[PDB]
RNA sequence: GGGCCUGACUGCGAGGCCUGCAAGCCGAGCAGGGGCGAAAGCCGGGCCUAGUGAACCGGUGGUCCCGUGUGGAAGGGCCAU
RNA sequence: GGAUGACCCCAGGCGGUAGGGGAGCGUUCCCGAUGCCGAUGAAGGCCGACCCGCGAGGGCGGCUGGAGGUAAGGGAAGUGC
RNA sequence: GUGGAGCCUGGGAGUGAGGGCGCGAGCGAUAACGUCCGCGUCCGAGCGCGGGAACAACCGAGACCGCCAGCUAAGGCCCCC
RNA sequence: CUGUUGGGAAGCAGCGCCAGAGAGGGUGAAAGCCCCGUAGGCGAAAGGUGGGGGGAUAGGUGAGGGUACCCGAGUACCCCGUGGUUCGUGGAGCCAUGGGGGAAUCUGGGCGGACCACCGCCUAAGGCUAAGUACUCCGGGUGACCGAUAGCGCACCAGUACCGUGAGGGAAAGGUGAAAAGAACCCCGGGAGGGGAGUGAAAUAGAGCCUGAAACCGUGGGCUUACAAGCAGUCACGGCCCCGAGGGGUUGUGGCGUGCCUAUUGAAGCAUGAGCCGGCGACUCACGGUCGUGGGCGAGCUUAAGCCGUUGAGGCGGAGGCGUAGGGAAACCGAGUCCGAACAGGGCGCAGCGGCCGCAAAGUCCGCGGCCGUGGACCCGAAACCGGGC
RNA sequence: GGGGGGAACCUGGGGAACUGAAACAUCUCAGUACCCAGAGGAGAGGAAAGAGAAAUCGACUCCCUGAGUAGCGGCGAGCGA
């Protein structure tokens, strides 16, 4: 195979679409954008994801809800990522949260809590928190549920 | 990389000019009034391509009618003839026959007034 | 998987190993487009109607004189204006994706093997640095130079003999690269150099 | 530059988990001596919001 | 006209009217605890269609949800107005 | 029909501003290229009633010109008045 | 009833100055090439073609290209024609 | 190196040769080997530098017990007025400080977002400190950078000419030929200019010089036009002229026939723009986003800065980002959760194809395309506003 | 010893408006433009009366990420560690 014979797939590169030359090309003139108005105009409408012709705006309309909180800003607690054990099938012995790090199945700095979705294999699993069905389970399949703080 | 016009523009004008070669003033001239000249003679020509079919076709009957007017009937008299014959020569024809061959077209006149 | 040819004194013996059979035309061409795309220095530039070099100063007034009203002379719609949209300084490169760089690394090659082109040998003779002693062994593993070599040796010295060479393309192995083998008709490698393009596609 | 968050959004509407838009239901802020409990109770809840102005506000909140 | 009463309910709501949005409207039925009725049943204001104001900011009663190292507090969230 | 753009047969549709979509032509530049065309004449300019293409165009030939030009296939834009 | 029909999910629009005519009303004076709605139509975009002397919207009719062929539509057939 | 063509070899032919050098520029055309270079190497008495190598010098160095001498003052601290921080008076701390009040020296004092306690962190009110970072007047290297309307305002004697009282504004203008061999001399002419001669491969390469388009002006030739009514054409026919059952040019007669663009309900319109020609002139790029698309991998996908290597060679780098789980204001629970007394009822959520292999796919990465957001964001155009100067 | 100059770059002392908020005044543009003073081949900063929850880290500067997060906001436009 040579150098002549790199080729794109078809559909691969496409060509642009250029406005603004001539008749035939179908976007002559105006170049596809209409006669007048502020749309037409360089520099446009304003943001139509939020503007709607000065009356009050969909968005503007509807109440706020909840804790925004304050400053100095957010609370720093304790996060729970939870994995479910069917997520856990691949590994055997021992899983702790780092090896679900590197597996990555866990986030780096949040700790880990084992839910119920799938199966229980009997591992040795070692979590922050299990969930109810996820600690029955796991029991139930000859698991050992190892609890850390 | 810049592309600046080059050779490009002066290429598409004249091909245009040419199109106008033994147009009137400017319209030879100048690209611009060439190209107005060229928009009219273009729907003129497709126009009269159409209208050359039935230019023809009216001169075909007024022929046809004096050679008809010659043996005592009317073009209108005549086709009403033909038609109930089933002679369908063309137009066209009957007119070269009405003035090459006046026997032949006297024939055709025959056989008309027979059929009605 | 492919049979590969091996050069030897002890003759022309044949090596085994697994480099994908089916290749794939569009991937290689994604590799080529990124390597030659990086290696773009985009120094091409153009000044805006603010980089230019006149003033703001409205030439004449806007109504009244007869003439178009303008501004200033920096506008682009002015013989000596500014370029509108015209190129600044820009990086052409990207990241294209370090599996599909190894696919186009294996394939590359494998398309050699599929071809009877890719040949590897043990050693370069009596090649010392002298490109005339390139030329001796070349002749001596079929290079007449009909068809254009990449020669893929850690040695310098075979590196310095072949280099100046019209039909021949030299690299040291951590220097295999898809455009380079796509290029040449044939690819030799010392068997040093085919022990590390081994270890960079597995 | 990368697109900024529009917060009074944010603050006023959830995105679900298959790309619905949620937000409280307006009219009980204040006025409320008049209305049944039947009003009360149901503008207590959360509706989705109707496919055009919700695919709007999806786009001002790019980072949830 | 009279008697007894407070359903001028709390927790919900199948399904629809209308409709660009947001609103507006009608609603059987399940549960809590009640009213009238022997009962069948009716009752989530008024024969009906007008009597009205989205959000932001804040007041007030409750809730005990967050509380910037921790225990509180400050301040906020939620329900109600 | 053949079997998937090989071409053939049959049938229907094919006015068009805003505008949506599809396919192409050409200009500058890069890979192809340590190649190839070029003083037995590069580019550009002036002709042609000739050839190919629906067209944008592409050939060919004569004159001018006197040193450059650049394919198949791909890449990128200061790309058509 | 297989149609450039219909429905669903998404990408891209433009338009948000209409106008004549017919019919049904309001306004005006059983005025306006007037004004405001309803149903329709054409022009808009069919200022391409035939008829109406000439003429966007009245009548005839929806222009892919070519023919020195044929039948008709409105309207015409004394001469211009 | 020889031959051949050519004004000229570097072209073509023949027989060789070098290469750690076949990057590139030149030479009468197109040269590895003719020239300048290139690969690889060598070079400073003098001045500058010297972050590296060496050496000196300043400077640096104990443990208990006692004592309670010292440890940066209009300072900390509190209040008033402000600024800085993401913080716009907010529960408003922190750092800074214009005004007022005004300490202490370790059992001292500041901070951990009002405040208090507990628990920690830290040592204010003196000074200095390389490198890693920013810029490009200057020198060099390299371009999918320009090629004389382009590229800097200036390729040329340009911040010039010219304009302005001044601040300030601010151009145009490159090309004979390989070599001046730049045309002796004679002829007409006052000169300019030309005609011969001459040079040259070429002189419509003659210096008002490569190419030499178009508008525009002229001479000559064919056809045609003074009873004709015109968006200038077109269709038909005939005459004349040219080139050789056909074409080309011209136009007498007949038929038909309301410029282009823009803007509009509607323009030939007595509505806008345009004297004509040539050249310049308007939908882009970066980063995010959203659909579509071409591929890589797939419960996974992917690196950023940097580091190493190359000197148009690629690799490393897993920090982090997206995805794998949602519901709830939150505590919280989790294939569920929220509301509720509820096991009620609801809202928002949860579950491939073939014979372990293949095939597909969540998702994600990169390329490409449409559109959105932020930027001046399709180009040109205000009247104005503000700052510093004149 | 000082003075004065230097294309940008740096620090410090002063410090706008158009514009954006589809009007405008808090807000934005922006501590930007600009003025001034000083530095220097750089400048600033720099050896904790720090961070802020790690029972932790350990001068400063600079890039990547954290993150358009936490927050700030006529809780508007936007601003933004
Ligand atoms: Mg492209
Ligand atoms: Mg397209
Ligand atoms: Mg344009
Ligand atoms: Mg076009
Ligand atoms: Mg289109
Ligand atoms: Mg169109
Ligand atoms: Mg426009
Ligand atoms: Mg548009
Ligand atoms: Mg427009
Ligand atoms: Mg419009
Ligand atoms: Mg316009
Ligand atoms: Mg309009
Ligand atoms: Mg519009
Ligand atoms: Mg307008
Ligand atoms: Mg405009
Ligand atoms: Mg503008
Ligand atoms: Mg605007
Ligand atoms: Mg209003
Ligand atoms: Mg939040
Ligand atoms: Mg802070
Ligand atoms: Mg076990
Ligand atoms: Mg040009
Ligand atoms: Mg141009
Ligand atoms: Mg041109
Ligand atoms: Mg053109
Ligand atoms: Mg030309
Ligand atoms: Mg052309
Ligand atoms: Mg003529
Ligand atoms: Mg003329
Ligand atoms: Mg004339
Ligand atoms: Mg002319
Ligand atoms: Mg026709
Ligand atoms: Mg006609
Ligand atoms: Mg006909
Ligand atoms: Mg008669
Ligand atoms: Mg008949
Ligand atoms: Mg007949
Ligand atoms: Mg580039
Ligand atoms: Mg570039
Ligand atoms: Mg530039
Ligand atoms: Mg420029
Ligand atoms: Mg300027
Ligand atoms: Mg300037
Ligand atoms: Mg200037
Ligand atoms: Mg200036
Ligand atoms: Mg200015
Ligand atoms: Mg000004
Ligand atoms: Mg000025
Ligand atoms: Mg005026
Ligand atoms: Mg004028
Ligand atoms: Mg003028
Ligand atoms: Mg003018
Ligand atoms: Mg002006
Ligand atoms: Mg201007
Ligand atoms: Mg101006
Ligand atoms: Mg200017
Ligand atoms: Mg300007
Ligand atoms: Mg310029
Ligand atoms: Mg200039
Ligand atoms: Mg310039
Ligand atoms: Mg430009
Ligand atoms: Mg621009
Ligand atoms: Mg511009
Ligand atoms: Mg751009
Ligand atoms: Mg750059
Ligand atoms: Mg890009
Ligand atoms: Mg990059
Ligand atoms: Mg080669
Ligand atoms: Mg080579
Ligand atoms: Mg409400
Ligand atoms: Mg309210
Ligand atoms: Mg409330
Ligand atoms: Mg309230
Ligand atoms: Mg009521
Ligand atoms: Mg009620
Ligand atoms: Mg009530
Ligand atoms: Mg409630
Ligand atoms: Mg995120
Ligand atoms: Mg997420
Ligand atoms: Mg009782
Ligand atoms: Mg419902
Ligand atoms: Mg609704
Ligand atoms: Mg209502
Ligand atoms: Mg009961
Ligand atoms: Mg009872
Ligand atoms: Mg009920
Ligand atoms: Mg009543
Ligand atoms: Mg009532
Ligand atoms: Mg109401
Ligand atoms: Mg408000
Ligand atoms: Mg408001
Ligand atoms: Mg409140
Ligand atoms: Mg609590
Ligand atoms: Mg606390
Ligand atoms: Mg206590
Ligand atoms: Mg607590
Ligand atoms: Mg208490
Ligand atoms: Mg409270
Ligand atoms: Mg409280
Ligand atoms: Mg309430
Ligand atoms: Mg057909
Ligand atoms: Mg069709
Ligand atoms: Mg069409
Ligand atoms: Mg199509
Ligand atoms: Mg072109
Ligand atoms: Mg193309
Ligand atoms: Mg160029
Ligand atoms: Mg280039
Ligand atoms: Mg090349
Ligand atoms: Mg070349
Ligand atoms: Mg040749
Ligand atoms: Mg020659
Ligand atoms: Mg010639
Ligand atoms: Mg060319
Ligand atoms: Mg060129
Ligand atoms: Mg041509
Ligand atoms: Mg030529
Ligand atoms: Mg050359
Ligand atoms: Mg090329
Ligand atoms: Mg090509
Ligand atoms: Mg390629
Ligand atoms: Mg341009
Ligand atoms: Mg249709
Ligand atoms: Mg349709
Ligand atoms: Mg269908
Ligand atoms: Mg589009
Ligand atoms: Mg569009
Ligand atoms: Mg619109
Ligand atoms: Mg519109
Ligand atoms: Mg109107
Ligand atoms: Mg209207
Ligand atoms: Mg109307
Ligand atoms: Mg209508
Ligand atoms: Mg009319
Ligand atoms: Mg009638
Ligand atoms: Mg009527
Ligand atoms: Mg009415
Ligand atoms: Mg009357
Ligand atoms: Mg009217
Ligand atoms: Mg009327
Ligand atoms: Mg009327
Ligand atoms: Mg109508
Ligand atoms: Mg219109
Ligand atoms: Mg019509
Ligand atoms: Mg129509
Ligand atoms: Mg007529
Ligand atoms: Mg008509
Ligand atoms: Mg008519
Ligand atoms: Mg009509
Ligand atoms: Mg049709
Ligand atoms: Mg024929
Ligand atoms: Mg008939
Ligand atoms: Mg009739
Ligand atoms: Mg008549
Ligand atoms: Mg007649
Ligand atoms: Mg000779
Ligand atoms: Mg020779
Ligand atoms: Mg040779
Ligand atoms: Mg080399
Ligand atoms: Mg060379
Ligand atoms: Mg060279
Ligand atoms: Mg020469
Ligand atoms: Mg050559
Ligand atoms: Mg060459
Ligand atoms: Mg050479
Ligand atoms: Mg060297
Ligand atoms: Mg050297
Ligand atoms: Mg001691
Ligand atoms: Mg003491
Ligand atoms: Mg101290
Ligand atoms: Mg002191
Ligand atoms: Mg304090
Ligand atoms: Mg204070
Ligand atoms: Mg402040
Ligand atoms: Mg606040
Ligand atoms: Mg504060
Ligand atoms: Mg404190
Ligand atoms: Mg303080
Ligand atoms: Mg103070
Ligand atoms: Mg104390
Ligand atoms: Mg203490
Ligand atoms: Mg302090
Ligand atoms: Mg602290
Ligand atoms: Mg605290
Ligand atoms: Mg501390
Ligand atoms: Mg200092
Ligand atoms: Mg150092
Ligand atoms: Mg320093
Ligand atoms: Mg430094
Ligand atoms: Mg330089
Ligand atoms: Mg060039
Ligand atoms: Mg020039
Ligand atoms: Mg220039
Ligand atoms: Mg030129
Ligand atoms: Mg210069
Ligand atoms: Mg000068
Ligand atoms: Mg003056
Ligand atoms: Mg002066
Ligand atoms: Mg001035
Ligand atoms: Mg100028
Ligand atoms: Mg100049
Ligand atoms: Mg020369
Ligand atoms: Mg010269
Ligand atoms: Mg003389
Ligand atoms: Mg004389
Ligand atoms: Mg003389
Ligand atoms: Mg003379
Ligand atoms: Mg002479
Ligand atoms: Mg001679
Ligand atoms: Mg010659
Ligand atoms: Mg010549
Ligand atoms: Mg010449
Ligand atoms: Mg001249
Ligand atoms: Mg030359
Ligand atoms: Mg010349
Ligand atoms: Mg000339
Ligand atoms: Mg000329
Ligand atoms: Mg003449
Ligand atoms: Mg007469
Ligand atoms: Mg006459
Ligand atoms: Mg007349
Ligand atoms: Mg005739
Ligand atoms: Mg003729
Ligand atoms: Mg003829
Ligand atoms: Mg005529
Ligand atoms: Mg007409
Ligand atoms: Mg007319
Ligand atoms: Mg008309
Ligand atoms: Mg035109
Ligand atoms: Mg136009
Ligand atoms: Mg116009
Ligand atoms: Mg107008
Ligand atoms: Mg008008
Ligand atoms: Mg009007
Ligand atoms: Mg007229
Ligand atoms: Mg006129
Ligand atoms: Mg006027
Ligand atoms: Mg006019
Ligand atoms: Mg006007
Ligand atoms: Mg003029
Ligand atoms: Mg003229
Ligand atoms: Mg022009
Ligand atoms: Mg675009
Ligand atoms: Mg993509
Ligand atoms: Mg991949
Ligand atoms: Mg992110
Ligand atoms: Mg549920
Ligand atoms: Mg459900
Ligand atoms: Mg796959
Ligand atoms: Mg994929
Ligand atoms: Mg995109
Ligand atoms: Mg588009
Ligand atoms: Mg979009
Ligand atoms: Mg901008
Ligand atoms: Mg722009
Ligand atoms: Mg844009
Ligand atoms: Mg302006
Ligand atoms: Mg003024
Ligand atoms: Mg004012
Ligand atoms: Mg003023
Ligand atoms: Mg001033
Ligand atoms: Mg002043
Ligand atoms: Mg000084
Ligand atoms: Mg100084
Ligand atoms: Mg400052
Ligand atoms: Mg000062
Ligand atoms: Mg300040
Ligand atoms: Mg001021
Ligand atoms: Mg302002
Ligand atoms: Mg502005
Ligand atoms: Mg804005
Ligand atoms: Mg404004
Ligand atoms: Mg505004
Ligand atoms: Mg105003
Ligand atoms: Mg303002
Ligand atoms: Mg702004
Ligand atoms: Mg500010
Ligand atoms: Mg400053
Ligand atoms: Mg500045
Ligand atoms: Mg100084
Ligand atoms: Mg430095
Ligand atoms: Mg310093
Ligand atoms: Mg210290
Ligand atoms: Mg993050
Ligand atoms: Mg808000
Ligand atoms: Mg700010």
């Amino acid at each position: 195979m040579k150098l002549s014979d790199l080729r794109p797939n078809p559909g691969a590169n496409k060509r642009r679409k250029r406005v603004g030359r001539g008749p035939g090309s179908g976007h002559g003139k105006t170049a596809t954008r209409g006669h007048k108005g502020q749309k037409s105009r360089s520099g446009g409408l304003k943001d139509p994801r939020r503007f709607e012709g000065g009356r009050s705006t969909t968005l503007m309309r509807l109440p706020k809800r909840g804790m925004q909180g304050q400053v100095p800003g957010e609370i720093k607690r304790p996060r729970y990522q939870g994995v479910n054990l069917k997520d856990l099938a691949r590994f055997e012995g021992e899983v702790t949260p780092e090896l679900l790090v590197r597996a990555g199945l866990l986030k780096k700095g949040y700790r880990l809590k084992i839910l119920g979705e799938g199966e229980a294999k009997p591992l040795k699993v070692v979590a922050h928190a299990f969930s109810k069905s996820a600690l029955e389970k796991l029991k139930a399949a000859g698991g050992e549920p190892v609890l850390l703080e | 990389p810049r592309a600046k016009t080059g050779v490009v523009r002066r290429r598409k004008h004249k091909k245009i000019l040419k199109l106008a070669k033994g147009y009137w003033g400017l319209r030879s001239k100048s690209f611009r009034k060439a190209r107005e000249t060229l928009f009219a003679a273009g729907n003129y020509a497709y126009a009269h391509r159409k209208r050359r079919k039935r230019d023809f076709r009216r001169l075909w009957i007024v022929r046809i009618n004096a050679a008809c007017r010659q043996h005592g009937l009317n073009y209108s008299t005549f086709i009403h003839g033909l038609k109930k014959a089933g002679i369908e020569v063309d137009r066209k024809n009957l007119a070269d026959l009405a003035v090459r061959e006046p026997q032949v077209f006297a024939e055709l006149v025959e056989r008309a007034k027979a059929a009605q | 998987v492919y049979q590969i040819p091996v050069l030897s004194p002890s003759g022309r013996r044949e090596l085994a190993a697994d480099l994908p059979a089916e290749i794939n035309p569009h991937l290689l061409w994604e590799v080529v487009r990124w390597q030659l795309a990086k290696r773009r220095r985009g120094t091409a530039s153009t000044k805006t109607r603010g980089e230019v070099a006149y003033s703001g100063r409205k030439i004449w007034p806007q109504k009244h004189t007869g003439r178009a009203r303008h501004g200033d002379i920096g506008a682009p719609i002015f013989v000596g204006g500014g370029v509108v949209f015209g190129p600044k300084p820009r990086d052409y490169s990207y990241t294209l994706p370090k599996k599909v760089r190894k696919k186009g690394l294996a394939m590359a090659v494998a398309d050699r093997a599929r071809e009877g082109k890719l040949l590897l040998v043990e050693a370069f003779a009596g090649v010392n640095g002298k490109t005339k002693e390139f030329l001796a062994w070349a002749k001596e593993a079929g290079l007449d130079g009909s068809e254009s070599v990449l020669l893929v040796t850690g040695n310098e010295l075979v590196r310095r003999a072949a280099r100046n060479l019209p039909w021949v393309v030299t690299l040291a192995p951590e220097g295999l690269n898809v455009y380079d083998i796509v290029r040449t008709e044939r690819l030799v490698m010392d068997l040093d150099a085919w022990e590390v393009f081994q270890n960079r596609i597995g | 530059p990368k697109m900024k968050t529009h917060k009074g959004a944010k603050k006023r509407v959830k995105i679900t988990a298959s790309g619905k838009v949620v937000a409280m239901k307006t009219g009980k802020r204040h006025l409320n001596w008049q209305k049944s409990g039947k009003e009360i109770r149901q503008k207590g809840r959360k509706f989705v919001l109707a496919k055009p102005e919700a695919e709007r506000i999806k786009l001002l909140l790019p980072y949830e």
